[PDB]
C-alpha cells in the first residue's frame, strides 16, 4: 500500500522542516530553499496496518518551482502556512484550486487536504487560530492541526490523520 | 477585472453574481469574453463552463449555456466541459450539455471521449447511444 502525498505552501513556511521533523526527527534554523519537488518514502503505521508514504517536498519559491505533472495521483494534499506571516495563510485558496484543477481528482469536493498553521512557537502570530478553522471548515471539514517543526509539536499527530486520511482515499 | 469576476463566481458557484455577470455583458456594459480563459495557476485554461462543470455548480451551467457560453470549448488537456462532467459522474450536468448539442465524439489529449472517461454506468450508457447516434 503505497500512499502519495504532496507538501504545498509558500516559501519558507516550513514545509521541509515538518518533513525533515517527521522523518528524521531533525532541525535546522538555516535555511536552504527547496528547488522543484521530489519525494522521500516512509513506514508508517495507520490503526494497526503499515503502510507507506510517499512524501513530496516542494519549492515554494516560484522562481525553482517546475511543472504540476507530480501532483496527479495523489493520496491527499498538504497546505502549510506560516501563522507569523498572514500572506502565506492568503495564499491557501489558490493552492487548492490549483491542485484540484491539475491532480483532477474524480471527486473535488471530498478530496482528502490537511491545513498545518507552522511556527506556533513563534513570538508576533498574525493568522488567529478561529479564522484559520472557519477557512478549513468551510471546504468540507478539512482537518486543522496548529505545529512546530523546530519544537516537534503535533507534528506526528499532523501525519497520523495525512496516513488515515490518505489510505481511505487511496482505498 | 469582469473576466476574472466570472472565472471565480463560476469556478465557487455564486450563481446570482454570476447572473448579475452575464446579463450585464448582454448590454455591453463590460468588456467580457464568455468564452475566456483563465491565467492564474488557480484556473490556467480553463473556462467558466469548465470549472462549473467540474466543480458541479448546476445552476451556472444553466445561465453560461443559456446565455450562449461555447458547449465545444477545449482547456489545455484537450477536455470539453462534457468530459469534466462525465469524469465527476454529474448526470444532471451531462444531460443539461446534451441539451445544448455538445459534441460526444471530441477526443481528449490522452485519446479518450467523453464516454470513456466516466465511471457512472448510468452516464456511460447514456453517452454511448448519443455517440452512437453522432458518429
Ligand atoms: N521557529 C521556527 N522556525 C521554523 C519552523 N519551521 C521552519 N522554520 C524555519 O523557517 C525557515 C524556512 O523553513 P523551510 O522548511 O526551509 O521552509 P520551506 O517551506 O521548505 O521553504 P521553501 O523550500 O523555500 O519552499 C528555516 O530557517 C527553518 O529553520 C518552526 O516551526 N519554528
Ligand atoms: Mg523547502
Amino acid at each position: 500500500v503505497l500512499l502519495k502525498v504532496i507538501i504545498l505552501g509558500d516559501s519558507g513556511v516550513g514545509k521541509t522542516s515538518l518533513m525533515n521533523q517527521y522523518v528524521n526527527k531533525k532541525f535546522s534554523n538555516q535555511y536552504k530553499a527547496t528547488i522543484g519537488a521530489d519525494f522521500l518514502t516512509k513506514e508508517v503505521m495507520v490503526d494497526d496496518r503499515l503502510v507507506t508514504m510517499q512524501i513530496w517536498d516542494t519549492a515554494g519559491l516560484e522562481r525553482f518551482q517546475s511543472g504540476v505533472a507530480f501532483y496527479r495521483g495523489a493520496d491527499c494534499c498538504v497546505l502549510v502556512f506560516d501563522v507569523t506571516a498572514p500572506n502565506t495563510f492568503k495564499t491557501l485558496d489558490s493552492w487548492r484550486d490549483e491542485f484540484l484543477i491539475q491532480a483532477s481528482p474524480r471527486d473535488p469536493e471530498n478530496f482528502p487536504f490537511v491545513v498545518l498553521g507552522n511556527k506556533i512557537d513563534l513570538e508576533n502570530r498574525q493568522v488567529a487560530t478561529k479564522r484559520a478553522q472557519a477557512w478549513c471548515y468551510s471546504k468540507n471539514n478539512i482537518p486543522y492541526f496548529e505545529t512546530s517543526a523546530k519544537e516537534a509539536i503535533n507534528v506526528e499527530q499532523a501525519f497520523q490523520t495525512i496516513a488515515r486520511n490518505a489510505l481511505k482515499q487511496e482505498t | 477585472s469582469a473576466e476574472q469576476q466570472l472565472l471565480h463566481h463560476a469556478r465557487n458557484g455564486n450563481a446570482e453574481e454570476v447572473r448579475q455577470l452575464l446579463e450585464t455583458m448582454a448590454r455591453n456594459e463590460v468588456i467580457a469574453d464568455i468564452n475566456c480563459k483563465g491565467r492564474s495557476k488557480s484556473n490556467l485554461g480553463w473556462t467558466p463552463l469548465h470549472l462549473a462543470c467540474y466543480f458541479g455548480h448546476r445552476q451556472v451551467v444553466q445561465d453560461l449555456l443559456k446565455a450562449g457560453a461555447e458547449v465545444n470549448v477545449l482547456n489545455d488537456m484537450g477536455d470539453t466541459p462534457l468530459h469534466r462532467a462525465a469524469f465527476t459522474g454529474r448526470k444532471e450536468l451531462v444531460m443539461l450539455l446534451l441539451e445544448y448539442n455538445a459534441d460526444t465524439t471530441i477526443v481528449n489529449g490522452s485519446g479518450q471521449t467523453a464516454k470513456e472517461v466516466t465511471h457512472a454506468e448510468e452516464i456511460r450508457s447514456m453517452l454511448e447511444a448519443v455517440e452512437r447516434t453522432q458518429q
